[PDB]
């Protein structure tokens, strides 16, 4: 999986700082996917951030409600597209 | 044969892929694979007019200047996708169709405004917003299911007929 070592660095009611390790090749962007733990199909939304980013903020949430948060990594090398198998956290509130 | 070089934009997971997918395949993917880019190619009739689709499936905004540029640049017509789920993806909607302008040099661009996952129970935009803001553009509006298809083939023909009538 790409990145390592997604984690909550600090949460509020409504919202997460999440942090991850970035992979020692260059990514173009990430992509960051939120909804409720065992969500249906689509039950869910997603944002773009630069590949130069190693956390981001998920606000607009519901207090005490259980979130699994899912991170992508995508780009290009030598090899072609790059697209790795994302990393997944859960966390409550 | 007449081919159109149509573009679909919009924000990370609201359904572009899924809903290219259907179209030129008849299938619904389930699997969430943040697209980095896709292109697809598949002659039809519309209208009784043969034609070949040109489809570019864009990674999810904001996409690098110089890349956006690009294909906003060289598409004939965009489908411009939100999720009924996602209020950040039906905001950022206006600055996608000012870029879109600002490379065209136009105000007049062939665009559909897609309202999708209409079959999600839990929705956070209006269908009353989306209307207001495709009428304010004088853009069609349509609320599509890539996993029921409900709208989808409408959605793509009707821009079709948006850059016929251009
Ligand atoms: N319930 C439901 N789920 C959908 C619908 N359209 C897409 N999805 C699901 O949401 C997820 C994201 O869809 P996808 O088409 O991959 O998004 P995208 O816009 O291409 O995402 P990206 O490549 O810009 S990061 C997928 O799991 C897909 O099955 C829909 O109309 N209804
Ligand atoms: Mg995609």
């Amino acid at each position: 999986s790409v990145p390592t070592k997604l984690e909550v660095v600090a949460a509020t009611p409504t919202s997460l700082l999440i942090s991850w390790d970035a992979p020692a090749v260059t990514v173009f962007f990430y992509i960051i996917a939120y909804g409720e733990t065992g969500h249906g199909v689509g039950a869910f939304q997603a944002f773009r951030v630069p590949g130069s980013k190693s956390t981001a903020t998920i606000s607009g949430l519901k207090p005490g409600v259980d979130y699994t948060i899912t991170v992508y990594a995508r780009g290009y090398s030598k090899q072609g597209p790059y697209k790795p198998s994302p990393i997944s956290i859960n966390y409550r509130t | 044969m007449t081919e159109y070089k149509l573009v679909v934009v919009g924000a990370g997971g609201v359904g572009k892929s899924a809903l290219t997918i259907q179209l030129i395949q008849n299938h619904f993917v389930d699997e969430y694979d943040p697209t980095i880019e896709d292109s697809y190619r598949k002659q039809v009739v519309i209208d009784g007019e043969t034609c070949l689709l040109d489809i570019l499936d864009t990674a999810g905004q904001e996409e690098y200047s110089a890349m956006r540029d690009q294909y906003m640049r060289t598409g004939e017509g965009f489908l411009c996708v939100f999720a009924i789920n996602n209020t950040k993806s039906f905001e950022d909607i206006h600055q996608y169709r000012e870029q879109i302008k600002r490379v065209k040099d136009s105000d007049d661009v062939p665009m559909v405004l897609v309202g999708n996952k209409c079959d999600l129970a839990a929705r956070t935009v209006e269908s009353r917003q989306a209307q207001d803001l495709a009428r304010s553009y004088g853009i069609p509006y349509i609320e599509t299911s890539a996993k029921t298809r409900q709208g989808v083939e409408d959605a793509f023909y009707t821009l079709v007929r948006e850059i016929r009538q251009h």
